């Protein structure tokens, strides 16, 4: 079950407040799997986090 | 004639031991220890728990600068006199602060790298890694004084540093602080208000020095903070206790006389070596006791040359003593002192190895030397293979675990780690949490192969030749 | 405790202010398993799953 | 036959072992540990976490005198906590004081060192490191009493101490404290007001003693704080328990009989040695057991002489137990107790080693002893070379890492650090950062050469000797 963290730091806070407002992480889940990517142009390297 | 050379070698040993006795003075480790504890261990703030050794962000650097740094630099004025104007600071009521500390930075240029055209919309700014060809040489921000204007290396009288990530030049954007805390703090606050450390800064240096008139021994302190292109902060430091006013006491005159005697000894040794080589034994190199002689002579000549070079070039102290409200540039002296210390250390190490030529007096000591000389060739032959396998393991570890373990981040670090594994000085943790497969396999195979096979092979090689030599000598003695 | 961490260090990191080239917004995909997890009964603190 | 000498040696060993077990006693370690926890671990004040072990400034030392010292010296047995109807395990230190503690300081004089004339316009005071020739012997401050007037060593009954940095004499400016807390605190506050620890002070001693009133053993406590000429504070401590009350029950009267038996045994051994040295093989020192009984005899004579001296000086302690108006000088008793303990330990070790002479009966033990004795000249000859290389490496390490590691601060420290490196107890985190080059080279070359070559050679010598001895002993049998 995927959930996007908005686009800017104005709606992401509301998205969170929704996520812990309607018990998205109830006592049934197993993992949260927070994942994102990063880019460094100075060395030209990507990084999967 | 096994006696003319023995006596003049014991005299050389005595002179060398006297030379290093005064070179490595006592109550000097405590001085550097106190300075290091004062500067690298005091927390940046009362409510903070980080110090200079564990800086983690550019915001922590600003907390350290206007903070634990000014506390250790500008100590109290111990008010018991008139205190006419801006009294000087004694760091431990004994350590005088010479001149005034200097801060400087090295940064790069905005148009340095070349981001790809595919995503040239969401990426607007980029700064390449530090290099001379990619350095900023233009005024930035409030182009008012010397902290916002580039000033070439020749104008700072500086030189390279060879830090951790790269080799930084001697130029950059610098600023000389004030002699009192209430003004240095104001200058640092003014620097911080309008941003001085942007995202394009690559390095920052802070330099000063102290005297400690009790025991005549200067001390130069340098602190470097490196900002890599990938983010983060890397701190480094050095505290060099150098001496510049040698001839004050009789013991220094004794040391000078000993140095003169050492120079005469080196001259005699080189003259006798060249006299031997000029007419006798034009090949001369198949003994292993003549390469050592030329190595010792070359190292001693280099040490004497370095000492003369760094003793004649002490005009910086004379310049500083004229105007004492200026930054004293004492970095070249510390660098040359370090080089001279290294050369002296290796020379002293090699002389004691040369000592081996004379311990052959009794029969029970002849067989050991004979065994060593007979087994050296085979030991080298097997050491070639040992080193080849060791380097293969090191390169495999570097390529596999070299990006996550922090113990294999460099080929040299891999070599040191593999030597430490033999000591049983390994934790077995970061290897296995780095990779559950090929992690323990590498460790197990390395330990098994290396220890068992190669250590036992070395033992067999030495034991067989020792037994052979002993049996040969016993048979020869019993048959004669 | 995940939510305070995400609100304090994650969201200012992904958005920032002229920092952290992201190359794709983050995601929070999670697995459900649709069963209520039984709390661990007290004992020797077993290290199983 | 040798059976009679075997019986005599076993009787002597039994007497020595029972005497040592009797004098070792018990729960002395717990008393010393409680003393250390009480006087060293408690913070100087509730608002600070700096205990006596971590002193770092003169003001901290001043805070300790009114803080942890007094709060723990005057009836700190307060059972205000949850004691179970009696004093608990921790609280058993009622510790009645034996009179008054004494404080003393050693300082130098202004002008002990000559500052260079170039800096002479900037610096006025020069205090040298501590030395007997540079000590100050002049009154200072409110010159009214004994705290501001120099007193010679003879008038104070002092002695050298051999501190961490230097060896301090027995003179100095001293003050005898009082019995009650509220007046000792006032005296110390008066000392602090009129500054007593100036820039010229180099050492400070605090001395006292206790009895504990319930386990029957005195305790002598000395605390030293020495300020190096480079600024800072170095603390050290010495707790010595004593038990000179040796006539209470029937148990300790048996030790008198044991001492008499030991004296008779020593006299018998002395007369046997002096009779056998003369008539039979004058200068018989060729063998090992012949040169081992002399050492035992000499050490036992020294031990019994020291014990007699202690018994004679016991009477100097008892005459003032109800008198608490004079400082009890118990330093000599503690020093001689330590000397006696060391001598007893060494002589017990040598007596235990002497047993090897008797277990040579059967073929296995005799063969092992013959093998051990045959590989003695070779092992010594190779140990000479091993230690030559060891000292060369140690000197190189001392020259390179002598200022910024603290494991190679002194030559003996370098030797012990190398010995621990052989055990794989190295840090290597500070070695690499102290010198990025010539640092790792030391470690790698030392580990490789040392382990491989030298350990293999040590093993090979013993292996060859054992093989030769077994072959010889097999050939000498079944061939006659
Ligand atoms: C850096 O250069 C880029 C284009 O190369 C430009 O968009 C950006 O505004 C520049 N930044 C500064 C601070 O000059
Ligand atoms: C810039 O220089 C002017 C010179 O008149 C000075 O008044 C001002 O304080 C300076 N501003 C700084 C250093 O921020
Ligand atoms: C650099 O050397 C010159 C030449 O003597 C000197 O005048 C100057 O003060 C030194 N320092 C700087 C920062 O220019
Ligand atoms: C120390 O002695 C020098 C020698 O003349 C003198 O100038 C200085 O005032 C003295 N300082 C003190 C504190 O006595
Ligand atoms: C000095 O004189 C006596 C000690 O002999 C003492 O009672 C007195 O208070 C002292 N005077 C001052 C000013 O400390
Ligand atoms: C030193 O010993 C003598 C011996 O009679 C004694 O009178 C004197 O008081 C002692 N010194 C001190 C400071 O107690
Ligand atoms: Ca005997």
């Amino acid at each position: 079950y995927v959930q996007e963290l908005g686009l800017s730091l104005e709606e992401s806070r509301d998205r969170l407040r929704f996520l812990q407002l309607h018990n998205w992480l109830d006592n049934r889940s197993r993992a949260v799997f927070l994942e994102l990517t990063r880019y460094s142009p100075a060395v030209g390297l990507h990084a999967a986090v | 004639s096994v006696l003319r050379e023995l006596v003049t070698y014991l005299l050389f040993l005595i002179v060398l031991c006297i030379l290093t006795y005064g070179m490595m003075s006592s109550n000097v480790y405590y001085y550097t220890r106190m300075m290091s504890q004062l500067f690298l261990d005091t927390p940046v703030s009362k409510t903070e728990k980080t110090n200079f050794k564990t800086l983690s962000s550019m915001e922590d650097f600003w907390k350290f600068t206007e903070g634990s740094l000014l506390d250790g630099l500008y100590w109290k004025m111990q008010p018991s006199n008139q205190t006419e104007a801006d009294n000087r600071s004694f760091i431990f009521y004994e350590n005088l602060l010479l001149g005034v500390p200097r801060i400087r930075q090295l940064r790069v240029r905005n148009g340095s790298c070349s981001i790809p055209q595919d995503l040239r919309d969401e990426i607007k700014e980029c700064y390449d890694v530090y290099s001379v060809s990619s350095e900023d040489r233009a005024p930035f921000g409030p182009r008012n004084g010397t902290a916002w204007i580039y000033t070439s290396e020749k104008d700072l009288n500086g030189s390279s540093h060879w830090g951790i990530i790269a080799t930084y030049s001697g130029a950059g954007y610098y600023l000389d602080l004030s002699r009192t805390r209430e003004e240095t703090a104001a200058q640092v606050a003014s620097l911080k208000k309008n941003v001085w450390l942007d995202r394009g800064t690559r390095a920052t240096f802070i330099d000063f020095s102290v005297y400690n008139a009790n025991i005549n021994l200067f001390c130069v302190v340098r602190l470097l903070v490196e900002f890599p292109a990938t983010g983060g902060v890397i701190p480094s430091w050095q505290f060099q206790p150098l001496k510049l006013i040698r001839y004050v006491t009789t013991f220094d005159f004794f040391l000078a006389a000993c140095e003169i005697i050492f120079c005469f000894f080196i001259f005699y040794y080189v003259v006798e070596e060249i006299l031997e080589i000029r007419i006798h034994k034009l090949h001369y190199f198949r003994s292993f006791w003549n390469c050592l002689d030329v190595v010792i002579v070359v190292l001693s000549v280099v040490a004497i040359g370095i000492n003369i070079y760094r003793t004649s070039n002490v005009e910086v102290l004379l310049q500083f003593l004229e105007d004492q409200n200026t930054f004293p540039n004492f970095e070249h002296l510390a660098y040359w002192q370090i080089q001279f210390n290294n050369i002296a250390a290796v020379t002293v190490f090699f002389v004691w190895i040369k000592l081996f030529k004379f311990i052959n007096f009794n029969r029970t000591m002849s067989q050991l030397s004979t065994t060593m000389s007979r087994c050296a060739k085979d030991l080298f032959g097997f050491a070639i293979m040992f080193f080849i396998i060791f380097l293969a393991y090191a390169q495999l570890a570097y390529l596999v675990f070299g990006t996550q373990v922090d113990d294999f981040s460099t080929f040299q670090e891999c070599i040191f780690t593999q030597f430490r594994i033999i000591l049983g000085d390994i934790n077995f943790a970061e290897i296995e949490e780095a990779n559950r497969v090929l992690g323990p396999i590498y460790f197990t195979t390395f330990v098994f192969f290396m220890f068992f096979i190669l250590l036992n092979m070395f033992l067999a090689i030495i034991n067989d030749t020792y037994s052979e030599v002993k049996s040969d000598l016993a048979q020869q003695k019993a048959e004669m | 405790e995940l939510w305070p961490w995400m609100a304090h260090v994650l969201l200012p990191y992904v958005h920032g202010n002229q920092s952290s080239p992201e190359l794709g917004p983050p995601r929070l995909r999670q697995v459900r398993l649709q069963e209520a997890l039984y709390p661990d009964p007290p004992g020797p603190r077993v290290h199983t799953c």
